[PDB]
């Protein structure tokens, strides 16, 4: 979470000092995962004896 | 009532009827210029003040409209 402010140049007031005008704010979540693969090969052998 | 008394105030009415007037228009003439400047001289010091402080000329104006930080 954060939160940002917004300010344009001198207006508002006649003033001349950038007064702040608005603001925007900024949320999420932050997430891990870990994954593993493993992939084993083998060979078939079929036959009919008799 | 006689002719002597009627006689004598026409006389001293015609007298009295004889007082000069002298001029009287210059005097009005200068008072108004004696108060103009008197009048629109201040302005100077304003004048001085908005163009040594910092803010710009154009803006600087007259009336009765409040004042801000940018115009006066």
């Amino acid at each position: 979470d954060n939160s940002v402010d917004v300010r344009s140049y001198p207006n508002w007031e006649r003033a001349a000092g950038t007064r702040i005008t608005g603001s925007v704010r900024t949320r999420g979540v932050v997430e891990s995962r870990a994954s593993v693969r493993t992939a084993l090969r083998f060979n078939l052998e079929t036959s009919l004896a008799g | 009532f006689t002719l002597i008394e009627l006689m004598i105030v026409v006389a001293i009415i015609g007298i009295l009827a004889a007082i000069a007037i002298p001029q009287y228009q210059n005097y009005v003439a200068r008072s108004e210029g004696a108060s103009a400047l008197a009048t629109i001289n201040p302005l100077k010091t304003t004048v001085e003040e908005s163009l040594s402080r910092g803010i710009a000329g154009s803006k600087i104006k007259i009336g009765t409209t409040a004042s801000t930080a940018t115009e006066t």
